[PDB]
RNA sequence: UUCAUCUAGACAGCCGGACGGUGGCCAUGGAAGUCGGAAUCCGCUAAGGAGUGUGUAACAACUCACCGGCCGAAUGAACUA
RNA sequence: GCAGUCAAGCGUUAGCGACAUUGCUUUUGAUUCUUCGAUGUCGGCUCUUCCUAUCAUACCGAAGCAGAAUUCGGUAA
RNA sequence: GAAUGUUACCGCAAUAGUAAUUGAACUUAGUACGAGAGGAACAGUUCAUUCGGAUAAUUGGUUUUUGCGGCUGUCUGAUCA
């Protein structure tokens, strides 16, 4: 199950404080005829920041989802969702810019992000 | 861009690149139209046609244009570089002159866009797509010499050099043969040839050594004859503006032997006369070849030829040798020392009365024996057991029943971590009994309590 | 003893590992080349532990401990807590930390001496570690970084903390901690000291993108030779 | 990078055992392989096979006759030297363009049924004094895309060719109200300004303006061609 | 663009039959014994498995991981008759068919529409034939000896043994895989009305094909724009290929749910019943994946018709646990002893 | 073609009239065009005419046209439908363009400028009425016409005109009426320039209570006091921004800028 | 169809000669014939180009233009249908 | 295109004419800020079908192609 | 739905259509090539977008179980069912 569509307006995770990101674009879609990009948690996006900081804003930088909030069917069969949609920023190698995180990460997302596991405390 | 911009896309030559255009402009268009189509399908046909002529084009010049290095302010040295080998004028004028036929092709393909709308016959479009297209072809036909040589050029700047003299750089210099390109082969991880001629390294080959935990690059240069200064050649042009842009004094060598016949006084007056170019780089001097004159033994008139280089501030007279390299070492020490002395000068705890503690390094790292992975008398490696099973793809790890228990049976011994109840981890605990003790009383004393009766 | 060492393509050593003075743990995934790696400095001396923590191969930051004991998150399943059990010597012990934090490592970092916990780690699970492991406990941050486990890197010998720390802040710590410290940096100035590297206080593992001066200043203050 | 090096190895491993060998194997093969090529290379493709090969058998003969002729063995001033270099009308009889189409009607209002416009589809100069009157009159209608001002003027005389303004029409045959519409309709003589050349007459009187024929057709061509009649 | 489906798969006109037929066997290998090809039974239903796998490389390596399995019922079988097949020209052609004469009323009801208005007239007359001390069905096996290189044997399905109660049998052919025709003939004339063991012919981790027909739907037959100027889904015919076998079901004894690690003693009767079936209580195979149709349908098992070598056939299963609770709705618990633990005695009970 | 109006009215007009913003002539006054007239039109005027002088101080407009009358006539003009001022002053200057050309007997004006400066409205304000239709809207017309007056000579009306140009300056282009701000979906990040050009003194008089810094808190504190903003104090800034680029095209707000 | 080779050994195939002033004259770190370029000599003969190519820092190393040692009877070049 | 130039060949056999060839064809990568009267209904959605004068994938080939990566001829719907 | 004297089972195929597609994590690799910058694919595994064949145990909407319990007002005289 992928997560959010484009442009699904989601909040930031990271430290540094952020009213949300407007997903402009997304890496690695499944680009088909009338199926729009949906980013799923772990996966690397495009993500303008809608409102935040005052140099951030009006720029697309890379979003890492941290949270999905929709249900979807891990390799194990509970079908786990979170809270609410959220999403780290960071650079295409994955260097957070900020130095802490906000709220929990899931296991799917920390295993592909070596970087994101360490910037989190919270894991899972 | 700047370091090895052979990334330019190897322009072919006028007439193949013309031939390519007009392949691509006849696969990537139609070409079936007939005189019953409508006069404005046929004329759309038409500027369809040669509009995408003119951008492609105009993307193809546009392209060559911008790869190439932009050599205008790029940098005094390679800038001076790049005038030497390529006359940079005439490189100019060839990238004008392309610039100004980009241009032409531009104008052309909007005044025959324009008139071509405006044709009636269909035999009349056919007329000016064809002295469009001619039009093009001579814009494109003069272009001929410019693009051989530009070609030409980027075939030799691709693999030109890549070092940037803001950095910190060490180099050596002297009179060729002198074992100056040995010497540059032996310092450093670079394979030159040792040739014995006048003109062994013809080409500026760069090496890259490391000491101090420190990156040191290096140049190589046959050096410079008499010169007086208005005869020289390109290649020994490239070395004296080598020699007066780059950074931190250059290693100038002298053959003290029968070799290089040139007589001494001529090597140390060639110096005296390159002094200006010692302003600042506190020069330092390396005699070549001093295993087979060992320059103790010298005249006292040749002697003093060497004394008096020894005369001008800030010079060291170093020996070293081809044959033997052990001088190589404190060779390129001094000079490492004296670069970084010129970069240089151009600007716990506590005791908390509480804490004890020893280095715990486990006493079987301590004596354990160092391991040697080249040598075959080496532990396992349970790598090379995967390897040998063939890699990751199919090498079924199995670390398991290979820990430390009680015995060896528990190694293979399925645990079932289920009992139809809820696991016994919750209440896993050795000397079970003691929870089966009281349950007979617990029995009893609930039967015999009324409570079934 | 200090020699360059890499992942399959990634620089995090000490994500996928956390190296101690007894024992060491390595994800089950990959290639044993990880493995043969670290056995060469590591020789057969103590268990080397494949094992995963929740499934995942971030074993390394979500399990902490010391010489004494290893401690790991609730979230971990019984079968993996079973294996380390069996695998780990009999000193060590390992208990199912009944606390909202998880990532140990991340979150806590300790020698064998002094421990570094959050300040908002409970009174329960303070006084747990604090008896597992038989170290001081102190509640502290490096320059108002919540992970210290993820900056903060300590052994025996000297430790090492990302660059961004103050030097009254680097003072402070190394007084705290009774060690020498010294702001270095790794793997071609990463933030990640805390967490993309191991060390203990005979062996140094870092990624291949650590310098030379890197490597220099790593030995130089854990004083390896 | 690593300049021309690749020479170095070459001379250092010296051209792989096999290469020499099947070197000479393909050119031996190029010959055979040319004249399966003169069969393949169908439409589109044995046109230009054949062209080049016409091309250079004529450049081989003229090599081989300048060999040839080697095996064998108009005075300027020195400063000149080493340097680069019954009065009809040249066409007389021009082709009989015809009052037609070349006079397009455009449909006028909303509803085409009151056209009455008429279009020139023919190149025209006019110059400065064209001066567009209002819409409603614009019974004739040059297009400004189809005005050219300077056309390729030359004699046969150093063969030197100048773009030059033009400067008026004097006499255009078959019906010359297109000379009065000013439209080029090759044939047409026209003064050019021919100051550049700058050919005095006798008695010194410098002169600066010929009448010249066009020769080129400009409504099939983007270009405009005139010899001086001179 | 990719169309509404596969031109390949079109026209979908209805299946003529519900039995999917066997469109190829696998290749003959005489060096090995004389085997079965495939098997033929009725799907029960669908549950879910949880184990372990060896999968060195993968990102779940050494980690639990939960599969959707099937369960099929393939009670013992007996076979009835043997066919043999000559190359022609126009293809294989049957040449003989013999049978044993001793044909449970099964396949005398399959044979026959209206079994009870029957006359019950089955083949006693030719079995008299063949009643006697034989030269009969020695020319026959002469026959199918001299000619005959191909033999097919013919088997019928237990369907009253079947849980969902009946007694009309399915009927189909099965190929060999043994030595020489030769060895063939004489095992299918040993065999005959012997009992069949599904174990015999499959094996855990073994890699199967199936064929089976999807579920009907009825009828089912918008833009304008089709044509140049220059009606029924469901229920036909669908094979499935590459599905891993995790383990033999021996139905007919206990313990066959329960894993050697959960080793919770109980069948793999889901609580209540299967839906719309009845109640295991013979052997069965269980497969990973699905296969086409719905429960009571006939299906088709077979050994994709090629040995493969990929290491996923290679890996072996670990099978932990699997689950059994009610399908019958929103099941809570495996057995009835776990659902009166947790509620406890009930008025029913006192 | 829509934007070729230009190249269609220059061709077709005998004389061409530029009209200019009084508050910034030099943006109005792009010279690629008047290169291409000087080249190959040498028979054409290229009079310039100011407009919108009400909506600057006398003395600026003043300067402005002693500045720039070093070689154009710089006719001040205002674009009033029947309250104009400086019409009599362009009447008598077409009839002395007539007199100059009696022999021709036929004479068109065409009119180059940015769109919404003055083209229409002076149009009809030269016809004493509205013809051609007018609204605080730079697109106007889509194509040409002509209009008769005095039977001797004619106007030509035509779109606005703002040549390409690789020093565009979107930031600056939108700070003119060129822009249809209602279609731009960020106009907030453009509001803090206004404070460049407009004082701030002007901004208190026609804006309410001022006192602002970090202008976005300014679009705060207006749409607070307007009750356009949303819930929990968020301000609709793009409704605030678009009013007031609006504000700003229609000259609500005054300000001016003055030549060396 | 025309023009020449011819038993004063037809074409093609294997082997040697391919010199001496000379490393010509000016260009010059190298142009010994094959990075620049003017003529391309005389001595010498069966024959030798201040050089056709392959390749060299510099010759050097190999082939033919042209000749001879064996062969062994018609051959080569341009055109037409 | 025009006007020549050399002239493989045909020539009344003085003229023609294949391929090349000279003049239109801001020499300092500057900026032209240029985009000039198409009088006609077509324009854009989905799906299918056909061609190769083919963008990727596939095939092999020539390159100062050392690799990364890049320029291009050809096979292939 | 007439086929083929009748019925039912087993099968062969003359014939019509045809499909999978593309990418990436490692291994080999920080090795060949690289003075440096940078850096492969030939083998085997393991994952991924679209599409094709199927569902139905897990999950979202669709609910004619009228199924459960209840809420607003009317009725068999409020409440019985
Ligand atoms: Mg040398
Ligand atoms: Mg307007």
């Amino acid at each position: 199950s992928l997560g959010l569509p484009v442009g699904a307006i989601m909040n930031c995770a990271d430290n540094s404080g952020a009213r949300n990101l407007y997903i402009i674009a997304v890496k690695g879609s499944g680009s088909r005829l009338n199926r729009l990009p949906a980013a799923s948690l772990g996966d690397m996006v495009m993500a303008t920041v809608k409102k935040g900081k005052p140099e951030l804003r009006k720029k697309v930088m890379p979003a890492i989802v941290v949270r999905q909030a929709k249900s979807w069917r891990r390799r194990d069969g509970v079908f786990l969702y979170f809270e609410d949609n959220a999403g780290v920023i960071a650079n295409p190698k994955g260097e957070m810019k900020g130095s802490a995180i906000t709220g929990p990460v899931g296991k799917e997302c920390a295993d592909l992000w070596p970087r994101v596991a360490s910037n989190s405390g919270v894991v899972v | 861009m700047q370091l090895s911009w052979k990334d330019i896309p190897t322009v072919a030559p006028a007439n193949d690149l013309l031939d390519i255009v007009l392949n691509r402009t006849q696969r990537k268009t139609p070409t079936v139209i007939r005189p019953g189509f409508k006069i404005t399908r046929i004329r759309a046909f038409y500027m369809r046609k040669v509009k995408y002529t003119g951008e492609g084009f105009v993307e193809k010049f546009e392209d060559i244009l911008k790869g190439f290095p932009n050599i205008n302010d790029v940098h005094p040295f390679h800038r001076d570089l790049m005038d030497t080998l390529y006359e940079k004028n005439h490189y100019k004028i060839s990238l004008a002159a392309i610039s100004r036929a980009k241009s032409l092709v531009e104008q052309v393909a909007r005044d025959y866009v324009r008139l071509l709308k405006f044709g009636q016959s269909l035999f009349q479009c056919k007329q000016l797509k064809r002295a469009a297209l001619g039009r093009m072809a001579t814009i494109v036909k003069k272009l001929r010499d410019p693009l051989a040589y530009l070609e030409q050029v980027r075939q030799h700047i691709g693999r030109l050099p890549s070092i940037d003299p803001n950095t910190r750089t060490l180099l050596i210099c002297g009179y060729p043969n002198v074992g100056k390109s040995s010497f540059l082969r032996c310092i450093t991880k670079s394979d030159v040839d040792v040739q014995p001629y006048a003109f062994t390294t013809k080409s500026l080959y760069v090496g890259h050594f490391d000491y101090k935990y420190l990156r040191f690059q290096a140049i190589d240069t046959p050096g410079i004859l008499d010169r007086p200064t208005e005869e020289m050649n390109n290649i020994e042009m490239q070395s004296i503006y080598a020699i007066a842009h780059l950074r931190s004094c250059v290693l100038y060598f002298m053959d003290l032997s029968e070799q290089c016949g040139f007589t001494i006084e001529a090597q140390v007056k060639l110096f005296h006369s390159i002094k200006p170019l010692f302003a600042n780089k506190s020069v330092m001097v390396v005699i070549n070849k001093t295993d087979i004159i060992r320059p103790e033994d010298l005249d006292e008139e040749r002697a003093q030829l060497l004394e008096s280089v020894k005369e001008v501030p800030g010079v060291e007279i170093m020996t070293s040798s081809c044959q033997l390299e052990e001088n190589v070492m404190e060779v390129r020490n001094k000079a490492c020392e004296k670069l970084l002395a010129s970069r240089i000068e151009n600007k716990q705890p506590q005791a908390r009365d509480d804490v004890k503690r020893t280095p715990f390094i486990p006493e079987s790292v301590k004596n354990l024996k160092k391991y040697d992975p080249e040598d075959p008398n080496r532990r396992k490696l349970a790598r090379d057991i995967e390897a040998e099973n063939g890699g990751a793809g199919v090498f079924n790890v199995n670390l398991k029943d290979k820990y430390l228990l009680e015995d060896d049976e528990w190694k293979n011994d399925i645990m079932p971590e289920i009992l139809d109840g809820k696991n016994v981890y919750d209440f896993l605990d050795p000397e079970i009994a003691a929870k089966l003790q009281a349950l007979e009383e617990e029995e009893e004393k609930l039967e015999n309590e009324g409570f079934y009766n | 003893m200090a020699t360059r060492t890499q992942f399959e393509n990634s620089n995090e050593i000490g994500v996928f590992s956390k190296l101690t003075n007894t024992y060491c743990l390595v994800a089950v995934g990959g290639s044993e080349n990880f493995y043969s790696a670290f056995e060469a400095e590591l020789g057969d001396a103590i268990p080397i532990v494949h094992t995963t923590i929740a499934g995942t191969r971030i074993i390394g930051r979500m399990t902490a401990g010391n010489r004494r004991g290893l401690l790991v998150p609730t979230q971990t399943t019984d079968q993996e807590l079973q294996h380390l059990r069996n695998s780990l010597p009999d000193s060590v012990k390992i208990q199912r930390v009944e606390e909202r934090l998880s990532a140990l490592g991340n979150v806590i970092c300790c020698n064998d001496y002094v421990a570094l916990v959050h300040p908002d780690i409970d009174r329960e699970t303070e006084e747990l570690i604090s008896d597992v492991l038989g170290v001081e406990v102190f509640r502290q941050t490096i320059s108002g970084n919540i992970l210290v486990g993820s900056y903060c890197s300590l052994s025996n010998q000297g430790g090492l903390v990302h660059p961004q720390t103050s030097v009254q802040d680097q003072e402070e710590l190394s007084s705290l901690l009774q060690v020498p410290l010294v702001a270095g940096t790794v793997n071609r100035g990463s933030s990640v000291v805390g967490a993309g590297m191991v060390v203990n206080d005979y062996l140094a593992v870092t990624g291949l993108d650590t310098t030379a001066p890197e490597l220099s200043v790593i030995e130089s203050i854990f004083r390896l030779q | 990078p690593q300049n021309d090096y690749i020479e170095r190895h070459i001379k250092q491993h010296g051209k792989r055992l096999d290469h020499e060998e099947r070197k000479r194997k393909r050119e031996a093969r190029e010959s055979h392989k040319i004249s399966e090529r003169a069969q393949k290379l169908t439409g589109w493709k044995g046109k230009q096979f054949a062209k080049k090969r016409y091309a250079e058998k004529v450049s081989m003969r003229k090599k081989i006759k300048a060999h040839e002729q080697s095996k064998v063995k108009d005075a300027l001033p020195t400063y000149l030297l080493d340097r680069e270099q019954k009065f009809s009308v040249p066409l007389p009889k021009v082709r009989g363009i015809s009052e037609e189409e070349m006079f397009k009607v455009i449909k006028t209002g909303k509803s085409r049924s009151k056209s009455w416009k008429r279009m020139i589809t023919k190149h025209t100069f006019v110059g400065e004094g064209f001066t567009r009157r209002p819409v409603k009159m614009e019974r004739i209608i040059r297009p400004s895309a189809l005005r050219q001002k300077k056309a390729n003027v030359t004699h046969p005389e150093l063969g030197v060719t100048v773009f030059l303004p033009i400067l008026a029409v004097k006499k255009n045959p078959q019906s010359p109200m297109y000379t009065q519409l000013g439209v080029l309709t090759k044939g047409t003589i026209i003064e050019v300004n021919v100051s550049e050349l700058g050919m005095v007459t006798a008695g010194g009187k410098v002169v600066w303006g010929k009448y010249a024929q066009v020769t080129n057709e400009p409504d099939r061509d983007g270009c405009v061609n005139a010899v001086l009649l001179v | 663009a990719p169309r509404h489906g596969h031109l390949g798969f079109l026209p979908r006109k209805r299946a003529a039959s519900i039995r999917a037929r066997v469109k190829a066997f696998p290749k003959d290998d005489r060096s090995k014994p004389v085997a079965l090809t495939s098997f033929l039974g009725y799907k029960a239903g669908m549950t879910t498995i949880v184990r372990d796998l060896d999968r060195p490389g993968s990102k779940f390596h050494k980690r639990e991981v939960v599969e959707a399995v099937t369960v099929v019922d393939t009670p013992p079988v007996v076979v009835v008759g043997v066919v043999g097949y000559v190359e022609t020209p126009r293809g294989l052609r049957s040449l003989t068919t013999v049978w044993a004469e001793h044909l449970s009323d099964e396949v005398k009801r399959r044979f026959y529409k209206n079994w009870y208005k029957s006359k019950k007239k089955a083949f006693t007359k030719y079995s008299a034939k063949y009643a006697q001390d034989g030269a009969g069905i020695e020319r026959e096996l002469a026959r199918i000896k001299k000619y005959a290189s191909v033999v097919r044997v013919l088997v019928h399905t237990q369907i009253r043994k079947t849980p969902l109660a009946q007694k009309k049998a399915h009927l189909a052919e099965i190929q060999l895989n043994g030595g020489s025709i030769s060895e063939k003939v004489d095992w299918a004339r040993e065999h005959f009305e012997k009992t069949v063991a599904v174990d015999s012919v499959f094996e855990q981790n073994e890699m199967i094909d199936a064929i089976a027909v999807t579920k009907g739907h009825g009828f089912e037959g918008k833009v304008a724009c089709i044509g140049a100027w220059h009606g029924q889904r469901g229920y036909h015919s669908r094979t499935s290929i590459n599905h891993k076998i995790y383990r033999v079901g021996k139905g007919d004894d206990e313990a066959n749910g329960a894993t050697s690690f959960d080793r919770t003693k109980k069948t793999i009767t889901p609580m209540g019943g299967f839906v719309h079936y009845g109640e295991i209580k013979n052997d069965f195979i269980m497969v990973k994946g699905c296969i086409p149709g719905n429960r009571k349908r006939i299906v088709t098992l077979r050994k994709s018709l090629y040995t493969n070598t990929s290491r996923k056939a290679l890996e072996e299963v670990s099978l932990k646990w699997i689950d059994t609770a009610s399908k019958f709705g929103k099941g809570r618990f495996q057995t009835p002893a776990e659902k009166h633990a947790f509620m406890g005695t009930l008025k029913k009970d006192l | 073609r829509i934007w070729n109006e230009l190249y269609k009215v220059i061709d077709s007009s005998d004389v061409v009239i530029h009209v200019l913003d009084a508050r910034d002539p030099l943006g109005t006054r792009c010279k690629s065009v008047e290169e291409y007239m000087k080249k190959e039109t040498p028979h054409k005027h290229l009079i310039y005419v100011l407009n919108k002088c009400d909506l600057v101080p006398t003395w600026v407009a003043a300067a402005w046209v002693k500045h720039l009358s070093k070689e154009r006539p710089t006719l001040a003009f205002h674009a009033s439908i029947t309250n104009s001022f400086g019409k009599g002053s362009l009447i008598q200057l077409l009839r002395q363009f007539s007199q100059l050309h009696t022999d021709r007997k036929q004479i068109s004006v065409g009119f180059i400028g940015y769109p919404n400066t003055g083209k229409s409205s002076i149009i009809n304000t030269l016809r004493k009425k509205k013809v051609c239709q007018v609204a605080p809207i730079p697109g106007e017309t889509k194509v040409w016409q002509y209009i008769t007056l005095m039977k001797r000579i004619f106007l030509i009306d035509c779109p606005g005109i703002v040549p390409p140009s690789s020093k565009d300056s979107e930031e600056d282009i939108l700070f003119r009426g060129v822009v249809r701000v209602e279609h731009v979906t960020h106009p907030e990040q453009y509001i803090p320039g206004v404070l460049k050009r407009c004082q701030v003194k002007h901004l208190e008089r026609t804006y309410e209570i001022s006192g602002w810094k970090d202008a976005t808190e300014f679009i705060e504190i207006l749409a607070r006091k307007q009750g356009r903003l949303l819930k929990g104090g968020e301000p609709d800034e793009s409704g605030v921004s678009k009013q007031i680029l609006n504000d700003f095209n229609r000259g609500k707000i005054p300000w001016f800028v003055l030549p060396p």
